[PDB]
């Protein structure tokens, strides 16, 4: 069916508590409220409040039910309201859940996945719509994972909570229910830790991920116009990254562009680039640059749409690059 | 097997918080002792106040729906509890708001405009006037009590006569900085007032959910300081509450936590939440009758200190300056990137000062 | 493909040379800023 | 000037949370209605493990000394606070430890040698056993309360008639974590038995400058469940309030906090650091009180003393063999246990200490 | 006079108090015990329980007390007794501190200098010896400061003290008393965002920080045996980075490998790489490699000499790259 990208988790959060018992969603108000972007609407109604349930008002306390809950055979899906408020959390997402296999030497593991939504172009209060994925890539034993359409976040959300190590899933909030992309039903997984070709092109490799591959995509179109042929590489998943996907198309087209929404010193562009120049650099035509906000706090609502990478900026240096 | 007094003990100690009230819903003073000493004069401001506070709601309500503002969290139901608290306030006590505490420091001296331009996203609307001892509200809820630990710490070290204030509301006593800020304050014997607005819901979930305990008010106990639990919808109440904390604060004798007992009328925030899917209409209509306003009015008429043109002139005076102010909030300039950058350090590192150029070039168009 | 440092490669460029023509005489046949030379002069 | 009752307040408060004692100094009963039902052969046990574990602190010192143990927080003066608590478990109930309570997890069940390994820094230190309940000792102070309340929910959902129960010292009350924990578990009914552990010190830091609190007991009331404070000296008052915490648990009515006074007779840990302060706790030795307990009753001698400490030295001494013995650590043994299935960095980087290591 | 780091660190803090009577030092044991290490041994003797005092156990707190300090005033200089703790109080040095002065357009900021202990090869236990410098890198508003000798400690932080917004202060375990050094008594400072010249060099540029410089050092003393001439570079500060002394290294010696103590995925080494492909593609001969740990959680104590990065590493992917 044609899908929003929150029908399409709200649609792989149901087919796994379908067919698995051990899967619970909690956060605050996923319960009887459906979560304040309606990402669990109806869950509860059909499924029971022992299984999806609210929680009292503590980011960091829903982190350490998850592990407990861990601890005592369940696959835990929390959910954390905007991912600014990650900083409340860290320890048990970092200090603890991401370690745990390590630390037992294997004899408990950590099936947690932690959803929360991100992201600017809707004008949110302070600390909602900053761009922090770049934090918890650093973690190892931790996966993070962000879908750009819906068919990608229905099968990589499946994926996640059938992944039996902690996984982040980031859900960007200008995506949410602005397109419609056909989703099968039923159960289907995409492979995480796999990126994929979003449009196929010879001259650039444009590299992209959350609301950044839909400006990509927007910047390839107009660059075709322009004799410039643009193949645009979405990463899904940006920890551990897609080495091969993204070397393969390096070597063929000899210059890239990384683009990301968030700060130039946040992210995880600067991890592509030197995985890049480290692996590929006989390939190389020109340097790989980055498209990146400004080094400043997330923006004030109103000064959104001067700060936030687009597609104008996406062009402007994949022209510098075809240029040098 | 030996049994421990464990229900004795919830009882013996809840019962050491008890609900604080001065007037009942009809306005009748049930606490003639407990009645603080305010001229007739304080009490038509008090009146003026939350009536304006009143009308702000519903404007700001009207504004956001027409795209004029942004974040925006109601506080209709609230004035007692967020007017009357200040109310008790002194020019040189440092407020730190969570997100919907604009009510407080705008009283405290932040332009009307400015709280605008704060809702709309706009970095000027934070720029406190000097002197003005406030903070822009706060979106990390309990952040604000653990940074008012350290307001009143160094109140005391500089030996002022003043308090730190913050205000969270039911949802924050869930956390372990509200938790923590408490217990630093009692730790370090210092001048803060901690208010818990307790308006009965955290969005969407009901405060029966954040905890078992039955008060919010006995949550001192943990930090071994006072707690008082008030009739949040009881101007008088609330005043003498804060104005008895603040008393212990300044002589040297530590904090206090207050917990007021309020509602809100609307829903939690602009941005889509709604009260229909979470809590019944009887219970907004129960909660409607306790309205401040309501009693207040009754209290004042009763005394001959309030009428109908007074209040008329109160009402259309808060309408004039929101229209004034919405305007100013249109007339502010645009912001740029390069005026993001620099306020973010004094001096600038080398990151900032080259994207500072980028950006300087890109807007010389 | 050609396998060569982006150093080399903009130098053919700046010297209107097509890299895909000269034999490199660096490892596994890395082409190398003295070959582009070596192009040129003869 | 109105006066709110203040001080009253106070003073009412503490009145709920009166030192909970069965057993002086002198080993006499105080409380003969709350003594627990434990047969001769329960109280030697009891005995027995305190002895001990005391031996087990004087040897892990003197082999941290030797530089033969890495990390290890002394347990000295806490027997009765550490050992009787967890003697009123049964087998499948929780445990999460602080970094100081290795000795519970020990009667637990994790092997001797393992909680070697883990104070020397070994990863085989913290295979726990399948089927022994509890975590390795936490670092992160308050982490483990918070973790607690989820497994005591976990409990709950699959029906078990058990607990989890968590340990902290009183620095830990003013962590965040350790609020969050016990309002978590409360808001869930959950079956969690929390104990804060008062040695009167957070490393140098003595607990009247963690809190005005005048017990760390009553810190329960902010998360409405009952608290006791027990005298941490007297192993059958402690033994009798987790006991108490554990019916009320496992019966549906949710958690406890429960706050021992004792004592560390030792260093904050072996890595870095009153005398008449010490002299004084000295005396309320749980061994001491406990000792005349029981040979008055005829069942305890220096023989049977005597005994488990020779016991408790060659079990020391084979354990510590025991992880002598015990393979050295690789780069990919390391890699092997991040996760199920290793993601393309870490496949690539196993190959590279794989060929390393050949 | 012959100072080791952690006396650079106390003389620095002594000079600063002394100057400055809102500076502050305040955290877990800090004043009547003078900390863990003893940084702070003899400070509230002399300046008083007003200036120097003890804090409940809860780092969150601390961060929030250091920030009510800084609105009254104060100069804080808080400690978090060991850098794996940070976890705890992300958000008052990330979501608070970080970002007061740009949330207020300047009407408060944060005069705050935290130190904190981090770093290896000392056997501590879990989470004491994590190398968490890459999270604090990432947030716009933070700048983050790591010494590797006396000279440099010193210098840097009376620097830091007197910058008036939130400066990280990270202070390696095994460099406090490895090693004595010539400090100059009295006031001095060392700019902040500015490398330096650790070893003269022509071949190869190695850059690394903490306890790396050392171990980059006795690598470059033994190229040097084989006729290979390393330049070693001294990041003193990892965000901001100093760009000109970097690519100045680069651009003279066509080679560079980056050399950091923390996991590849973690640190800050892929923001210097990134940095220089930018900025100097054209100088390299060879890709600039990685000298960095295994991206495992930081090893269990016994673990730590095959585990971290040390000089026979760092001498390794030299070669690798004068052979690439
Ligand atoms: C640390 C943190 N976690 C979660 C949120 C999400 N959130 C924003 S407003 C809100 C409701 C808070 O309820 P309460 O503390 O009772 O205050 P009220 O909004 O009712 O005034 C929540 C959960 C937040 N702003 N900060
Ligand atoms: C989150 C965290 N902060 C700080 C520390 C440092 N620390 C470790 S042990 C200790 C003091 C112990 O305090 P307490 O909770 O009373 O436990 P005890 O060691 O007395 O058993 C401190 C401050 C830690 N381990 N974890
Ligand atoms: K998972
Ligand atoms: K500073
Ligand atoms: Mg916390
Ligand atoms: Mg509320
Ligand atoms: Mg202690």
């Amino acid at each position: 069916a044609q899908m929003t990208m929150v029908q399409a988790i709200t649609d792989a959060l149901r087919i796994e508590l379908k067919n698995d018992p051990n899967v619970l969603i909690f956060g605050e108000d996923v319960g009887v409220n459906g979560g304040v972007f309606r990402a669990t609407e109806g869950l509860q109604a059909e499924f029971g409040e022992d299984r999806v349930f609210d929680t009292p008002l503590a980011e960091s306390g829903i982190g350490g039910l998850a592990i407990g809950l861990a601890l005592q055979g369940f696959r835990p899906v929390p959910e954390i309201q905007f991912f600014g408020f990650v900083y409340e959390v860290m320890d048990s997402i970092c200090g603890q859940m991401a370690r745990i296999r390590y630390r037992t030497g294997g004899r408990y593991h950590m099936p947690i996945t932690i959803r929360s939504p991100f992201g600017g172009g809707v004008h949110t209060p302070e600390l909602h719509s900053d761009s922090l994925e770049g934090l918890v890539a650093q973690q190892p034993g931790l996966k993070v994972v962000i879908p750009s359409t819906p068919y990608d976040a229905k099968g990589l959300l499946i994926s996640a909570i059938r992944d039996n190590d902690p996984v982040i899933f980031l859900e960007h909030l200008k995506l949410y229910r602005s397109f419609r992309q056909e989703v099968p039903e039923g159960e289907y997984t995409i492979p995480i830790g796999k990126a994929d070709i979003k449009r196929e092109g010879k001259d650039i490799t444009i590299i992209a991920y959350g609301a950044m591959v839909h400006e990509s995509l927007k910047a390839a179109a107009e660059l075709e116009k322009e004799g410039i042929s643009a193949e645009v590489v979405d990463l899904r998943t940006v920890q551990p990254l897609d080495i091969e996907t993204i070397i393969g198309s390096v070597e063929k087209t000899g210059r890239a562009i990384v683009v990301q929404e968030a700060q130039r010193q946040a992210g995880i562009a600067a991890n592509v680039v030197a995985e890049i120049n480290e692996r590929a650099i006989l390939s190389l035509e020109a340097p790989v640059l980055r498209v990146a906000a400004p080094d400043t706090v997330y923006p004030f609502a109103q000064a959104e749409s001067v700060w936030l990478p687009n597609f104008k900026d996406v062009i402007e240096t994949a022209k510098k690059v075809m240029n040098f | 097997t030996f049994q421990f007094p464990f229900a004795e003990q919830l009882e013996k100690v809840a019962e050491q918080f008890p609900t604080f009230q001065i007037l009942n819903e009809e306005g009748e003073v049930v606490n003639e002792e407990a009645m603080p000493e305010l001229s007739d004069e304080q009490l038509k401001e008090l009146m003026r106040r939350m009536v304006y506070t009143r009308i702000l709601d519903q404007r700001s309500i009207s504004l956001n729906r027409q795209g004029r503002l942004g974040f925006y969290a109601p506080t209709a139901g609230q004035e007692a509890s967020q007017i009357a608290s200040h109310f008790a306030l002194e020019k040189e006590d440092f407020i730190l708001p969570g997100y919907r505490d604009v009510p407080q420091i705008i009283w405290h001296g932040l332009p009307l405009y400015q709280a605008f331009l704060f809702s709309r996203g706009h970095f000027h609307g934070n720029q406190i006037p000097e002197g003005v001892n406030v903070l822009p509200p706060q979106i990390i809820i309990g952040a604000q009590y653990i940074q008012a630990a350290g307001v009143a710490l160094g109140l005391k070290m500089r030996g002022k006569k003043a308090v730190a204030i913050t205000y969270t509301g039911d949802g924050g006593t869930s956390q372990g900085d509200f938790y923590e800020g408490i217990n630093f304050a009692g730790a370090f014997k210092a001048p803060a007032i901690f208010v818990v607005q307790n308006n009965r819901f955290a969005i969407s979930t009901p405060v029966e959910k954040q905890t078992v305990a039955k008060t919010l008010a006995q949550k001192a106990v943990a930090a071994g300081i006072p707690g008082i639990q008030v009739d949040g919808m009881d101007p008088l109440a609330v005043y003498a509450a804060v104005k008895a904390a603040r008393e212990r604060a300044i002589n040297g004798e530590g904090p206090t936590l207050i917990e007021t007992l309020c509602f809100r009328y609307g829903p939690h925030t602009m941005s889509g939440d709604d009260p229909t899917r979470y809590r019944s209409k009887e219970l907004e209509n129960e909660w409607a009758k306790k309205d401040p306003l309501v009693r207040f009015r009754k209290f004042l008429e009763a005394k001959g200190l309030w009428s109908e043109e007074e209040e008329n002139n109160v009402i259309e005076q808060a309408k004039e300056e929101i229209k004034e102010a919405i305007k100013k909030a249109d007339e502010t300039p645009k912001q740029k990137v390069t005026d993001l950058i620099s306020i973010m350090f004094e001096e600038l590192p080398f990151n900032l000062k080259e994207q500072y150029e980028i950006y300087k070039e890109k807007e010389s168009k | 493909r050609v396998i060569a440092m982006p150093s080399v490669r903009k130098y053919a460029r700046e010297k209107g040379v097509d890299i895909r023509l000269v034999q490199g005489t660096g490892k596994n046949g890395r082409v190398l800023k003295e070959d582009i030379d070596a192009f040129l002069a003869g």
